[PDB]
């Protein structure tokens, strides 16, 4: 209905006396309902609990306007405080309203049913009620009043959601289940009795406008909410800044100090991630067939990686000391191969060790070093992926795994120093009246450009340069061309 | 790149049910077309294409007419021709090798508009997800008008038809070159230029290779429809 | 294993259905559904195809032995606790794959391998169902059985196994009832694939259609609503022209602005806006 009572000034009020004999008769189906209060007068609600939700909305209720309200009573009244005295200017009736929505910033005070509710806290302060069956409750930033839920006896969850809260605000307390703030009014949290806290296992959720999830969980003696689920999304949407590269957020987490669940879902982005605090494990679940993936080590954590049948993956430069070891998982077919290795980052020493039924490598460049684990779903390793090594040196996992033996012994794969960096591998016996073309990269100054005779007959080219400069011919390592 | 000659042959085919060959000289290619006329109707000839490209830098090469190649149609065989280029086919290597030798007869790296005129053009790109079996023949693709899309004449040397990106890889087989600015190129890369707003009439897409995320669409540019849609249903660009 | 077993059984029928010509689809009509010996599999198939025709012979002692060894541990419930979650992903797919098919409803080939789907059924009501029950559900069956492990073990294997019975027991959710079963008619029959990929299509479908389900991947996020406001509505523009008759003056010009006041509360009555809907 119309906004009759919106300020506090008399003639507002005179008209509210002059309009609460107003009658209103609302009879509303299964297809959802949202009623709202004009300020005064009489309401019948008549809905039905068929109807997923049905809101009440108070929003249309004065600024700073302490107000009462029961779901579980039928007829009731709300005291306006007149000059001196109290009115009754609501007169309600209801029948199947399933949703309390408070004022805008006004203190409420509102009690729910023994059935599903869902509450919009005001961001005016006060004291929830919270009902039976489960509840949803809705709490704007920067409250006035610290709130206090008063969880019910017959309740068997609850869930909280702050779509204006990033948890960079939020701090943690060790055994306590309620909800601190940095600079701000805390909210607490508390049911009818102290004792039954455990009953809440798995049933405290609570969402952030980053998207993090909190959730409570049992120690071995107390109660402590921690992190269970986490959006890549929505955090990038918040900060667009950082990067979408989870054990980054992970450690962010660590340095805020927040405890985590025992197991944690990482959830946006294109891929899903299972983490694991206690094995300090991180895997991916990949699923989509044939897509290239960035697969980084860590210091902090185990990281692992299940592929999908024609996905690449690379290897990038690790950049501090003692990255702990990083596995691969193949679910190549026989005719759908991966390119396991793009190992063109900085392959100075490659070697491997045959451990059951699967590869270990070691790469380690100028400096640092890094640990890789080949191995598959399937028993026997597949000899059809691709290792790429150099920038022509793509052999085959077949090729490599019969070089090494079953002692478990290792064996050198590739060392650099020994031949230079092929850029450009051709044949003589396919290089008869050819034009052979390289393209230009920045700096580098090492295109060559390997002529591997294999014919068994010393073979001469007259070649003319249409655009390039020679500079020599290689013959070993530190030596002058 | 200058002669551009045909040659017509009658082969008595059989006793009576001769048949007509039409020889064309393409570089390295040596394009076979072959109608048999009255052979099931006035009309409606069927016709079939071979190539038979020097491989290897070979001097001699011998056509049986029975073991090179089998009977196509014109959508077919360009369809084959796109699908050796794509793969690391002598044929291609062949054509590309031809190409450059061309470019460089001058002295200089310099393409000229009737060398173009003589080859197709190329271009690869990316798609996050492909609908199976959504664009069909006759259909109008358009290129995007903010940007200003660019196209390739070899594909083996300049390192473009590697599988680079993850999700669906769509290869393009330009036939009509001309009206395409040739960009100022380096002397050793070949890359031209396509208007932006230029419509093309794509002809046998064929997805056979769809379960290794790998499809193949043969274009044919016309001149201005601007009639309907031309991007995927999904909404992700074409020509990235 | 299922692939090779139901490529056996389907050489197998088809060699017992070669004796009547194929006449094309659904003329076979499989009346006979009975599985007469559990050890061997000696399901009767009454291949009428029109005439009198019982080729009630046939060897499947393939899938039935599996289910034998899945009746087994649920015999073993109060005599062993060792974790099996193997024939855990074992039933959750052959349950499903019933129940696509049977929801999917001619080549003999996939007419029979919803035969042997509805084999998979009736050897499960059979076993799982120790007595007679006409309203037995294999969903309240699988469940009874994640109970079981779950209280002789628990741990990952118990909500892993808690989720996938929930979500089996919840009905094919529409776009999987969808989108993917007339996506693989279309592939089937717009696209001329032969029998292999066809059935590794289904098989893969399924299979990952269960993987989904057993595993949670969703975002919530109630809606907000906040200064939900009529117009200003004043309060002051009705009921207060008689502030303004009230003047100790002619009747008359009191009552012509009553009628103007009716007037003015009567021209707009109802204005409605069909374009925006309120």
């Amino acid at each position: 209905p119309l906004r009759v009572l919106s300020d506090l000034t008399p003639e507002c009020t005179e008209q509210a006396i002059s309009l609460k004999d107003y009658k209103f008769i609302l009879r509303g189906g299964s297809g959802g309902l949202a009623v709202q209060v004009g300020g005064a007068g009489y309401y019948d609600i008549d809905a039905n609990l068929v109807a997923k939700e049905n809101t009440l909305s108070f929003r249309g209720l004065p600024e700073e306007f302490p107000l009462t309200f029961d779901l579980s009573k039928q007829t009731q009244s709300v005291m306006l405080k007149t000059p001196d005295d109290e009115v009754p200017v609501m007169t309600i009736t209801q029948k199947g309203i399933n949703t309390l929505v408070g004022t805008a910033a006004g203190k409420d005070r509102l009690i729910g049913n023994d059935k599903d509710n869902t509450f919009h806290t005001s961001s005016g302060g006060g004291t929830v009620i919270s009902g039976g069956g489960n509840n949803r409750y809705i709490i704007p930033r920067d409250l006035k009043t610290p709130l206090t839920l008063t969880l019910s006896s017959n309740s068997v969850s609850h869930e909280i959601f702050l779509p204006e809260t990033t948890l960079a605000e939020l701090k943690p307390v060790a055994f306590e289940l309620s909800l601190i703030y940095w600079a701000g009014n805390n909210i607490n949290v508390q049911p009818e009795d102290e004792a039954k806290l455990n009953h809440f296992a798995g049933n405290f959720r609570v969402h952030t406008r980053d998207g993090m999830t909190l959730e409570a969980v049992s120690r071995e003696n107390g109660i402590q909410l921690a992190i269970s689920l986490c959006d890549v999304q929505r955090w990038q949407a918040v900060y667009p800044e950082e990067n979408n590269r989870p054990d980054a957020i992970l450690d962010r987490l660590h340095d805020m100090g927040w405890s985590l669940t025992p197991e944690v879902r990482f959830q946006g982005g294109e891929t899903q991630v299972s983490y694991d605090p206690l094995t300090r494990q991180l895997v991916y679940q990949l699923q989509a067939r044939y897509s290239e993936f960035q697969l980084a080590g860590s210091r902090h954590h185990t990281t692992a990686v299940t592929g999908t049948p024609g996905s690449r993956y690379i290897i990038m430069k690790p950049v501090t000391t003692q990255i702990l070891p990083t596995q691969i998982i193949l679910a190549g077919d026989n005719d759908h191969p991966e390119t396991i290795d793009l190992l063109e980052a900085s392959p100075v020493l490659v070697e491997g060790k045959k451990d059951k039924n699967s590869v270990i490598l070691t790469i380690a460049t100028i400096q640092y070093s890094l640990q890789l684990t080949i191995s598959g779903i399937e028993e026997s390793l597949p000899e059809t992926t691709r290792v790429a090594i150099q920038p022509q040196d793509t052999r085959l996992l077949g090729d490599v795994l019969r070089i090494l033996p079953d002692n478990g012994n290792w064996v050198g794969i590739f060392r650099s120093g020994h031949t230079p960096t092929v850029n450009r591998l051709e044949n003589l016996m396919a290089l008869n009246q050819v034009m052979t073309f390289l393209p230009r990269v920045s700096g580098s100054a090492e295109q060559v450009l390997c002529l591997e005779n294999l014919g068994g007959v010393r073979k001469k080219v007259e070649g003319e340069l249409l655009s390039g400069k020679l500079k020599g011919a290689w013959k070993a390592e530190g030596e002058p061309t | 790149e200058k002669y551009n000659l045909s040659i017509l042959s009658e082969i008595p085919q059989n006793n009576n049910t001769v048949v007509h060959s039409i020889l064309r000289v393409n570089g390295p290619t040596m394009q076979v077309r072959t109608i048999d006329y009255r052979g099931t109707d006035e009309n409606n000839p069927i016709v079939s294409f071979s190539d038979t490209t020097f491989i290897n830098g070979e001097q001699m090469l011998s056509y049986d007419s029975h073991s090179s190649g089998r009977v196509y149609s014109r959508e077919e065989y360009m369809m084959w021709e796109l699908q050796q280029r794509v793969s690391e086919a002598s044929s291609a290597r062949t054509q590309d090798y031809w190409l450059m030798d061309a470019a460089v007869r001058n002295g200089e790296w310099k393409i000229t508009p009737e060398l173009l005129r003589h080859t197709p053009g190329y271009i690869r790109s990316t798609v996050s997800k492909w609908s199976r079996g959504w664009l069909k023949t006759g259909t109008i693709l358009q290129t995007p008008e903010d940007r200003n899309t660019d196209v390739y004449l070899t594909t083996i040397q300049n390192n473009v038809f590697s599988r680079q990106g993850g999700g669906y890889q769509v290869y393009y087989r330009i036939d009509g070159m001309a009206g395409a600015d040739i960009a100022d190129n380096a002397p050793g890369e070949t890359r031209c230029t396509l208007r932006p707003g230029t419509c093309f009439e794509v002809t046998s897409v064929d997805e056979r290779h769809y379960e290794w995320n790998i499809i193949y669409v043969t274009l044919k540019t016309c001149g201005w429809s601007r009639n309907g849609q031309s991007k995927t249903p999904n909404g992700d660009n074409l020509f990235n | 294993r299922v692939k090779q077993q139901l490529a056996g059984v389907l050489d197998t029928l088809q060699q017992h259905f070669q004796n009547i010509p194929r006449s094309s689809g659904r003329h076979l009509s499989v009346e006979n559904i009975e599985l007469a010996d559990i050890g061997s599999g000696r399901f009767n198939l009454q291949i009428r195809d029109g005439e009198t025709l019982h080729t009630t012979s046939v060897e499947v002692p393939e899938v039935v032995s599996r289910f034998q060894k899945l009746s087994t541990m649920l015999s073993a419930l109060p005599a062993s606790g060792i974790m099996d979650f193997d024939l855990g992903m074992s039933v959750v797919g052959v349950v499903q794959y019933a129940r696509l098919l049977q929801q999917g409803h001619m080549d003999i080939k996939q007419l029979s391998e919803a035969t042997l789907g509805s084999m998979i059924q009736i050897a499960g009501n059979k076993f799982l169902n120790t007595e007679g029950i006409q309203g037995f559900r294999l969903e309240s069956a699988v469940a009874e059985g994640m109970r079981s492990v779950a209280t002789r073990t628990g741990g990952t294997m118990g909500k892993a196994l808690s989720a996938s019975a929930r979500v089996l027991e919840l009905p094919v959710l529409e776009t999987v009832l969808g989108t993917w079963n007339l996506y693989n008619s279309v592939i089937q029959l717009q696209q001329a694939t032969s029998y292999s990929e066809t059935m590794a299509a289904r098989v893969q479908i399924a299979f990952d259609s269960i993987s989904l389900g057993l595993t949670a991947a969703s975002v919530a996020f109630p809606p907000l609503i906040i200064a939900t406001g009529p117009i200003a509505a004043i309060g002051m523009g009705a009921s207060s022209i008689a502030r303004n008759v009230a003047r100790k003056e002619e009747r008359h010009t009191q009552w012509l602005e009553y009628k103007k006041f009716l007037t003015d509360g009567s021209k707009h009555i109802v204005v409605a806006s069909p374009e925006r809907g309120l």
